[PDB]
RNA sequence: AAGCUUCAACGCGUAAGUUUGGGUAGCGAACCGGAUUAGAGACCCGGGUAGUCCAAACCGUCAACACAUUAUAGUAAUCUAUAACGCCUGGUGAUACG
């Protein structure tokens, strides 16, 4: 009985849900990385920003007048940008590997955003005073697959519940 | 004097009175502790809990 | 001959070619870096966007396009998804078997293992390289045993 | 994470439903897959200002710690735990580190 | 960091030979002892990150006579870092 | 509003090339003998730190008459505290840790601290 | 090297002010009352409404100052080489249009 106790003490269920996602991250580390334990290499750092985007923005349609963080979701959206920027030019095949895994797809830069030779199918989005979350909220789920199917998903799921 | 455990976390009557508390429900300052600051505003935390709580 | 960056192929037999021409200035003795466009003929279609191409002059064909392109340096890797997940596929086999071959040896141990021994027998063969190429000799210089 | 609570508890009624009120409380943290480490009271002790603007309850107030490990699930019934009763005056929810080094 | 060893007066001081530099301690005589303080006086980067500059030589001589004495620090790629 | 630069020789040089006069007198002295003006700047406060500091407030902790000796200090013969820190320092390199060392040093020290002690009773008895 | 800067764009933005909802310990514009003085509209004594309080929005300007741009390289700079910047060009005249 007091192993059985010892061992619900030592579960992953108890902690608070940072540490619990932290315990979860370092899954993550050791799903994505090319080697045992490698934490620095770009995709490591690409699969924590885009899983770390991930949480904050279920809490952050939960959560909307928080301000000071919100300066940190545009760093790991810009850090994330720059990386993926870079690792294209850098090692193609782990660019590819990395936005097939996750699922993403090209966000690289009178210009065009590196399409094919033909079937030149094409998405760009140029203006012809906001508040924050308003603004942050859909490009967060433009550039990003999954979170659109989040949105659609709870959309239909709000307007299902309400009914 | 700065002995860690029983006076870092502990919000007990005993270590305040004798050396944190002021006589007329008020506290000692930082000039009248001779302790590492950052330590003494943690403690001085506790013991402004400690006259929030019941006691004191 | 231009040996510059295509920037757009949406267009009909046509890529537009952006070159980095550098004009003087006098005024301030500073060199400008301005990009100019180029419209050029290309016959094939194998210019993705990011491919790095070479124009040069031919008879014009139109109003504006008025070079031709002769040929593609270095060709820009592109996305394809299903390959994607085939790297995918191949990388996390790769990954998943070396660790359950290696799994004492903890995984680092062996692979950092094996990457000093491939440094090693790397170190081993452009030595091997720089004694075909000089001979018994410091490495001073080869400006020196260029003679 | 484990959670004292030196709460307050009314000063002379006949024990036959305080420790009915603990009774309560545990089975609240009996929920939720945790379990108290220990229920440490200090008896009773009179206490240093009166409280409870309307009735005038009083001081001479009594003592309870619980010492509970929690998911933060359970906090929130806990809360309706501690608001619902009107022999209970105060609440004092700590986290404490992995080491248990309780109070 | 690579700490330079500024030469101070009229005279390297081999025989104190400050860290660095020319092996053996003997020069001929020895020398006057000054007091001047560093004689690299008022060192001018005459290229610019911005703009770099090319002197064709006797361009070169007629702007050493603009600045005072010294000797400039060059580039060539058959020969390296010249004055 | 101009600055403190080079003296003496930089001074005395370039008029004492010309012929204007005759030196002060003691050109051999300041040509033959090298100098060095106070090239005054900072290139790093060095505060070079003793080693001997934890050994000396751990010893001074637990045996503070060793703040009571006489001791010359313009002579450079080492006090009984400095024995005591030299010793436990070289157990520490010979390889044991410091607690070990400060056992030995408490072994092999203690016949001159209550040497010490006596000398002190008595001297409290001398001015009591 | 994925670094530096930010033209453009875009957000943050003390406090006032406006739209909406109410009601409100204290705080303190109006409105009436009295005072140094000849008139007194102010300072000061005297009650005190919007607003200060809350929740949502708009405004975004200021001795908003390290008046010390940002960053790197040196030992917390106003010692200063550079990288991208932003701003000034005698004073009075910046208000009016768009």
């Amino acid at each position: 009985s007091k192993p059985d106790l010892v061992e619900k003490l030592l579960s992953s269920d108890v902690l608070g849900k940072g540490e619990r996602r932290r315990y979860e991250r370092q899954a993550l580390i050791r799903e994505f990385q090319r080697h045992p334990a490698d934490t620095g290499s770009p995709q490591v750092m690409v699969a924590v920003w885009t899983h770390r985007v991930r949480e904050l923005v279920k809490h952050f349609d939960a959560n909307r007048k928080e301000l000071r963080p919100m300066r940190e979701l545009e760093i790991m959206m810009n850090q994330r940008r720059r990386m993926l920027t870079w690792l294209r030019r850098a090692d193609f095949e782990s660019y590819a590997y990395v936005i097939s895994k996750l699922g993403l797809q090209d966000i690289y830069t009178x210009x065009x955003x590196x399409x094919x030779x033909x079937x030149x199918x094409x998405x760009x989005x140029x203006x012809x005073k906001t508040n924050l979350w308003q603004r942050l909220r859909p490009q967060l789920l433009a550039e990003d697959p999954v979170l659109a199917a989040q949105a659609v998903a709870t959309a239909a799921a709000e307007k299902q519940r309400q009914t | 004097v700065a002995e860690v455990l029983e006076k870092a976390d502990y919000k007990n009557v005993a270590f305040l009175t004798r050396w944190f508390l002021s006589p007329a429900g008020r506290l000692l300052p930082r000039r009248q502790t001779r302790l590492p600051v950052a330590v003494h505003k943690h403690v001085s935390r506790q013991v402004r809990l400690a006259r929030h709580m019941g006691l004191i | 001959e231009f040996i510059g960056r295509v920037v757009s192929n949406r267009m009909q037999k046509t890529v537009v070619v952006a070159v980095s021409y550098v004009v003087w200035v006098p005024k301030y003795k500073v060199y400008q870096k301005r990009v100019a466009r180029h419209k050029a003929r290309d016959e094939s279609q194998a210019s993705v966007i990011g491919d790095i191409v070479r124009i040069r002059k031919s008879r014009k064909f139109s109003r504006e396009v008025s070079y031709s392109v002769v040929d593609t340096l270095r060709k820009a890797h592109v996305y394809d998804p299903a390959a994607a997940a085939a790297l995918v596929a191949t990388r996390d086999a790769a990954r998943a078997a070396a660790a359950a071959s290696t799994g004492r040896s903890d995984p680092w141990v062996a692979e950092a293992a094996r990457r000093l021994d491939a440094s090693a027998a790397r170190l081993a063969a452009l030595r091997e390289l720089y004694e075909k190429e000089v001979g018994p000799g410091v490495p001073l210089s080869g400006a020196v045993l260029a003679v | 994470p484990l959670y004292e609570l030196l709460m307050l508890a009314k000063p002379s009624l006949p024990r036959a439903e305080m420790v009915a009120l603990i009774k309560g409380l545990g089975d609240l943290v009996y929920r939720n897959g945790g379990f108290v480490t220990s229920l440490k009271s200090f008896g009773d002790q009179h206490l240093a200002y009166d409280l409870r603007r309307p009735f005038e309850k009083y001081d001479r107030a009594h003592i309870w710690q619980m010492d509970f490990v929690s998911s933060v699930d359970a906090i929130k019934p806990l809360d309706h735990g501690l608001h619902v009763n009107n022999t209970v005056l105060r609440w004092v929810l700590v986290k404490r580190p992995m080491s248990d080094k309780s109070a | 960091l690579i700490r330079l060893h500024l030469r101070t007066d009229l005279f390297s001081r081999l025989p104190g030979a400050p860290g660095s530099g020319a092996g053996g301690p003997q020069p001929a005589s020895a020398q006057l002892a000054p007091a001047v303080g560093l004689l690299p006086l008022s060192v001018k980067n005459i290229s610019k990150a911005s703009q770099p500059v090319l002197m064709y030589p006797r361009q070169l001589e007629e702007a050493a006579a603009r600045l005072p004495a010294g000797v400039f620090m060059c580039y060539h790629p058959q020969l390296g870092l010249i004055t | 509003r101009p600055t403190r630069r080079a003296n003496l020789v930089a001074k005395l040089m370039r008029d004492l090339e010309s012929g204007h006069f005759a030196a002060p007198k003691a050109l051999d002295v300041l040509t033959q003998y090298r100098t060095e003006q106070l090239s005054y700047s900072l290139t790093g406060i060095p505060r070079v730190t003793l080693p001997e500091k934890p050994l000396i407030r751990a010893f001074l902790q637990k045996y503070p008459e060793a703040r009571a000796e006489p001791v010359a200090l313009d002579s450079f013969t080492p006090p009984l505290a400095r024995q005591f820190a030299q010793r436990q320092l070289q157990l520490m390199q010979a390889g044991a840790a410091r607690e070990q060392a400060f056992t030995q040093a408490e072994q092999e020290l203690a016949g001159r601290l209550q040497a010490l002690r006596s000398r002190l009773l008595g001297s409290a008895a001398t001015a009591l």
